[PDB]
């Protein structure tokens, strides 16, 4: 299954047994607090992962599940006037929803906020237009500085 | 050109500062203006030094300087030799009678040279009977004979006209209009040699295109009028081999615009031809430019040759170690596609081209080639020699990419040309004459009020003529429905003249209405 085991927990680097599968720089779900790691060397079944979070407390055993994507940034409205926790999660949003001064470990909260609307304005694409990647197929009013966020294709689409 | 322009500034306020007070024309254009108890009456001449007067009457050359002879030169019917008289006798099927005008100015000529008389006492109608304006039809013209020394004109007769215009300044000419009846000249020799030959939508082509050469300054590809006539010919291999010549280059294939009319059996060779220059530019040897003609043949092992022995290019190792594959294989064929995509982003638009044509998914193919590299010139060759003459593909271009423009534009030509790709023929004969905006629910493309009107509708006096010539060979079409056609063919005939009267022809305005046909 997804699910490898902890082998041994030193510092940062956390090696997991049953890892067969995983890919470089793949993301995991370490321990049950599901702390985020990348796997940085693979050797076998053996996957090295360096935590993203404290591993304190983490026990030989507990479960790493592989999320089958890297560590990756979402772009989009929402980006300037933010403060991000390292990991593209935000530090505004982890504060009103912990309720707390501190950053919960493995606390998952969108890094881009998705109950604002924005003026989304179409560019100069219409249907049956052929798109690739970096095409600014939109704009948005993000704030009155950037008074219009381009909306691109990604880059691979 | 202006509809109007001004012949005078009759400046009263040199004089006194006193404004006018009452102006009245009078007998003879005499123009009475009043002040104070003081009249300042001008007669009808004209002072040279005016910035108007010498603006207007320009280079040309007038019996008498005056406003009313002024404004009976900038107006009124055109002197039988004037070129825009020519070249519209001959888009009319009257080429014999423009050889015997053409004749009967040099007679004149010559025979004002052996009097030693002045060149402006030559006749404005060159001794021709009206009549001969106004025969039905170019056969059956009475093509008379003159005396030995020059009987008909020839060629002869062409080499001793272009020297005389030369050394004379006709009358009422502006010497650029000289320059254009000269090449008219040259035109009416080039189409005696092939008046056997070619038909006459031919003729009028070969001398579109005559013009075109003296005016690639303004002109940067022959009219959609020129595409026309050709497009509808019957000997379009002689056009072509008049115009191969010229066609060395892609830039000069795309200025005939050959892509639209040579047959798809030329047009094959045309591409061979094209890629080999391409390919071998002034530059350097590079597969990148003419990778389309050669891919749009379905010949991609000459090009992969063609990058294999293109050992220097940087992009070489790339190209020759990806397009050897078989494009057949899915997987093949999305990698295509994916380096396609991935070319229109890093701006490469004529490779994105043909990457998407190396698949064989031409709609994408000549959808870059049309909206990105601005080619509906090589869009349409690339349709026309890859998958056949007429559609499917093609027809989705044009009914996408062209005819929204050409509705917006209001142009005809382009829209009978577009239904005739469209192989819609019977409504390809009617564009023509009614507007664009008004066919096979075109008003679902465009708001009645986005498209051009005004005085910008300026009409064209060929386009009638072929209809009346499609309209003949077409009838198969038209015995359906007679008064409807009818109705418009009557408004049509009586707005193409008023304007064949409001550009000087008026005798071939006389001849339009007296000789048309109606099909009863």
């Amino acid at each position: 299954s997804e699910y490898g085991a902890i082998y041994s927990v030193s510092g940062p680097v956390v090696i997991a047994e049953n890892m067969i599968g995983c890919a470089m720089y793949e993301l995991v779900k370490v321990g049950h607090d599901n702390l985020v790691g990348e796997v940085i060397r693979i050797d076998g079944d053996k996957a090295t992962i360096q935590v993203y979070e404290e591993t304190a407390g983490l026990t030989v055993g507990d479960p790493v599940l592989r999320t089958g994507k890297p560590l990756s940034v979402e772009l989009g409205p929402g980006l300037m006037e933010t403060i991000y926790d390292g990991i593209q999660r935000p530090l505004k949003a982890i504060k009103e929803e912990s309720q707390s001064i501190y950053i919960p470990r493995g606390i998952d909260t969108p890094a881009l906020d998705r109950t604002i609307k924005w003026q989304f304005t179409p560019g100069k694409f219409q249907v049956g237009d052929h798109i690739s990647g970096g095409d600014i197929y939109g704009s948005v009013f993000e704030n009155s500085l950037i008074s219009s966020h381009k909306i691109l294709l990604p880059p691979r689409s | 050109t202006p509809s109007y322009l001004p012949i005078e500034k009759i400046d009263i306020t040199a004089h006194t500062a006193h404004n006018i007070g009452d102006s009245v024309w009078m007998k003879n254009g005499t123009f009475v203006v009043a002040s104070g108890n003081q009249f300042y009456i001008k007669d009808k001449s004209l002072d040279l030094t005016d910035p108007f007067t010498y603006q207007s009457i320009g280079s040309r050359k007038i019996l008498s300087n005056d406003i009313l002879h002024l404004s009976s030169v900038l107006n009124g019917p055109l002197p039988v030799y004037h070129p825009q008289f020519l070249i519209q006798a001959i888009y009319a099927n009257k080429l014999q009678l423009v050889k015997e005008l053409l004749l009967r100015l040099f007679l004149a000529l010559r025979k004002l040279d052996f009097e030693s008389q002045d060149v402006s006492n030559l006749d404005s109608n060159l001794g021709m009977d009206p009549l001969k304006y106004f025969i039905a039809k170019d056969r059956d013209y009475p093509v008379e004979s003159f005396p030995d020394p020059y009987p008909c004109f020839n060629k002869t007769v062409s080499l001793a006209l272009t020297e005389q215009l030369t050394k004379t300044t006709l009358p009422y000419l502006t010497r650029h209009q000289q320059i254009t009846l000269i090449t008219v000249i040259e035109a009416v020799d080039e189409v005696t040699k092939n008046e056997n030959i070619v038909d006459y939508n031919g003729v009028r082509f070969l001398l579109g295109v005559k013009l075109f050469l003296s005016h690639k300054n303004i002109q940067k590809s022959i009219l959609m009028r020129d595409v026309s006539w050709a497009l509808h010919s019957d000997n379009k291999e002689i056009l072509l081999s008049s115009i191969d010549r010229h066609i060395t280059s892609w830039n000069r294939a795309r200025e005939y615009r050959i892509a639209y009319w040579i047959k798809e059996q030329d047009l094959v060779k045309k591409f061979e031809d094209i890629a080999k220059y391409e390919f071998s530019k002034d530059d350097k040897r590079d597969p990148s430019r003419c990778a389309i003609f050669y891919l749009a043949l379905k010949k991609k092992q000459i090009l992969l040759s063609l990058w294999k022995m293109a050992i220097g290019h940087p992009e070489q190792q790339k190209m020759v170690r990806f397009i050897s594959n078989d494009f057949t294989v899915p997987r093949w064929r999305t990698a295509a596609l994916k380096n396609a995509f991935v070319l229109l982003s890093k701006h490469r638009y004529m490779d994105a081209a043909v990457f998407f044509l190396l698949t064989d998914s031409l709609k994408d193919c000549v959808n870059v080639l049309c909206k990105q590299v601005h080619d509906m010139d090589l869009a349409i060759g690339v349709c026309r020699v890859y998958e056949g003459d007429n559609g499917p593909v093609l027809g989705e271009l044009l009914t996408a990419q062209m005819l929204p423009e050409t509705i917006k534009e209001n142009d005809r030509w382009k829209a009978s040309f577009i239904y005739w790709k469209l192989r819609k023929q019977e409504v390809a004969i009617k564009a023509l004459l009614t507007a664009p905006i008004d066919l096979e629910n075109n008003s679902s493309i465009v708001d009645k009020e986005v498209c051009v009107n005004r005085s910008f509708l300026v009409e064209d006096p060929a386009l009638l003529y072929l209809y009346n010539h499609l309209r003949n060979r077409n009838l198969k079409y038209f015995i359906g429905s007679l008064n409807v056609e009818a109705k418009i063919e009557c408004t049509l005939i009586l707005r193409v003249t008023d304007i064949l009267c409001r550009m000087g022809c008026n005798y071939l305005a006389v001849s339009l209405v007296k000789n048309w046909k109606f099909i009863e």
